[PDB]
């Protein structure tokens, strides 16, 4: 145990799981584009092996490159952002049925988004274009690399 | 990274504030460590303000960018040591210069 | 359990090579960078260089430019330091400290390697 | 050292680097679609930390899930395939300028491809759609998770 | 250096709990699965179960269903085995062996966990 | 996973072939290990045929799917031991049964 799972730095590799995921037609945190979300997600640091249930993290205490995360409030809901260098790669669990993000034809890199109520309930959101893996519930697994803080 | 206080003696139970100044912007890539006469330096806080596990809550960090400070609420006798500020922003790691704290 | 143990203290004559090792145990040796910091008995801490225990790259200080070489041993999880000219002023406690944050697989994408000093070594005293 | 970098298993995370990458308009190994390639690429196992130069690997001895890789011969050139669960995520080195693959709107999972001459020269190919990061030379970094063998 | 060391041999009376530990050093404890294999003095090897040192999940054998519990300690990198009913036929050398291939961060996506047995433990003999 | 040869004795320098049969398809998820009387079993080959580093090149594996075999080119006296085939395909790991080889 060297760096906590709460501490993040550029270049970290994250293995996310979104069990019984649902489909949201519009997500405000990403500028009104579809997303997949699970209320029992898990964040895994592949290189160090540490893991944590997303609902078990006090997200106001999470830092990236020594600074607090970028958070946005949309209609009274607080969303925390974990930027990534590149796009988020996700696929259906146990299958080769892969998905794609909303910016599939764009240079813009993707970023993980977390909703947290201040207690012990939290969601994890990933950018998507449509129901390419179904309407839900469906188990999916995502992989990405943590990137620099937003400017 | 000059340390403005080089040696400060205060009564037991007082508040101690130790400041570090940098020559360029670092952000939160600075840490505070405590060194006893014969020992390796022990780490107080990870970043500008991030307490180590096991260190009692007297020690707390602050500051960002260029001006950093270290504050201690009570001056228990275990505080007779030297404290250092060291940046880990650029490739040459540099240290502060140290403060000797007496009671 | 994460721990770095250093070799025993030594005494050398003016002009000699001193090799100081720092065994690593409790984690992935090739994942974390390591440093070397000198401690003269009266003065403060002087950082000397950094090492990548995966590829062997080094980055030394200007003062110890022509006199310091650092090496690694992946098999034994040890990092080595050598001081060549070894004048009398090289009387200091030499420390190995594990660096965190950037973990040697990003490469240059995280090599202003940012991270505080996780466990320092016990220290090794060399007298010239 | 437990499993060699040559031995691959499903779920392995691979961090590839393609310094001075060029752009190939059509790649035969992926059914005539554009790709980026570098002749000095390096493969990193993020979880175990092991690494190897692509040109330093004898690719006929590489195995995935206990079996040899799938190889295809196109016009006298041998191409070795490393399938992935999901799409290959790559971006320009040192920047947030991310790229996208040819199957950006498709369920199909991506796969790394290697050309090897039998000696000490080897390339690494990644699926791309266009010169979204430039025509080359340009340093790029890719991240992906190893998937099951082709059927 | 990758190595697993087990506790010393024990002798127990019919009906007792035997707890056998297997310390881990030289790598990431939470990354690799571990197993337990019994070895009667005359008969062959009998696999007993598997453990995930990251979440603690277990998978025991049908013979050792109501009698075997496996535990882990992340802090000290040790995995534990306990045998409860402990009849005379439970006289065997108990082995800890590190499993490779699937490394506990995939989850169920690689938990038919495929990999040969990297270092076996030294062995621990228990006599009932 | 029955081991067809239970005990085979052959002259020093002969070729030894030991076969393993599985109840279902395993692929290359089988390994061959060698055990001395008092020791932990030592690993010969990773998979159906993949030599361990440090083991002499006499030992060579073969077979795939269900029928696996172990071959030894020369029968040096260091070969007096027991060999086991063990699968790592399905959740219950099973072993072979062992062969006692004499000279």
């Amino acid at each position: 145990p060297a760096r906590p799972i709460t501490n993040w730095r550029s270049g970290d590799v994250v293995w996310v799981t979104l069990p019984s995921a649902e489909y949201a037609q519009s997500q405000s945190a990403m500028g009104s584009h579809p997303a997949y979300w699970s209320e029992e997600a898990t964040i895994i640091n592949v290189a160090t092996g540490q893991r944590a249930a997303v609902s078990s993290i006090k997200w106001d205490q999470v830092t990236l490159n020594g600074k607090a995360l970028h958070k946005e409030t949309h209609s009274g809901l607080v969303y925390y952002q974990l930027p990534l260098m590149g796009k988020i790669n996700f696929w259906q669990q146990g299958t080769t049925k892969a998905g794609y993000t909303y910016n599939y034809n764009t240079t813009d890199s993707d970023s993980l988004w977390v909703w947290w109520d201040g207690g012990s309930k939290a969601y994890l959101y990933i950018s998507t274009y449509t129901t390419m893996l179904g309407a839900g519930p469906v188990n999916i697994t995502g992989l990405g690399a943590v990137g620099p803080n937003p400017v | 990274m000059p340390q403005v206080p080089v040696s400060l003696s205060a009564s037991v139970g007082d508040r101690v504030t130790i400041t570090c100044q940098a020559s360029q912007d670092i952000g939160n890539y600075l840490t505070w460590s405590q060194q006893k006469p014969g020992k390796a330096p022990k780490l107080l806080i990870y970043d500008a303000s991030n307490l180590q596990t096991g260190v009692p809550s007297r020690f707390s960090g602050s500051g960002s960018g260029t001006y950093f400070t270290l504050t201690i609420s009570s001056l228990q006798p275990e505080d007779i040591a030297t404290y250092y500020c060291q940046q880990y922003d650029n490739v040459p790691i540099t240290f502060g210069g140290g403060t000797e704290v007496e009671i | 359990q994460v721990q770095l143990v250093q070799s025993g203290a030594e005494v050398k004559k003016p002009g000699a090579s001193v090799k100081v090792a720092c065994k690593a145990s409790g984690y992935n040796f090739i994942h974390y960078y390591l440093h070397w910091v000198r401690q003269a008995p009266g003065q403060g801490l002087e950082w000397m260089g950094i090492i990548n225990p995966s590829v062997g790259r080094t980055t030394y200080a200007q003062k110890f430019q022509g006199r310091v070489t650092m090496t690694r041993d992946t098999s034994t999880s040890t990092v080595y330091m050598e001081l060549s000219s070894l004048r009398s002023e090289d009387t200091a406690v030499y420390y190995c400290a594990r660096d965190v944050g950037g973990m040697t697989y990003c490469g240059d994408e995280c090599f202003p390697p940012r991270g505080w000093f996780d466990p320092w070594g016990q220290g090794t005293l060399v007298t010239v």
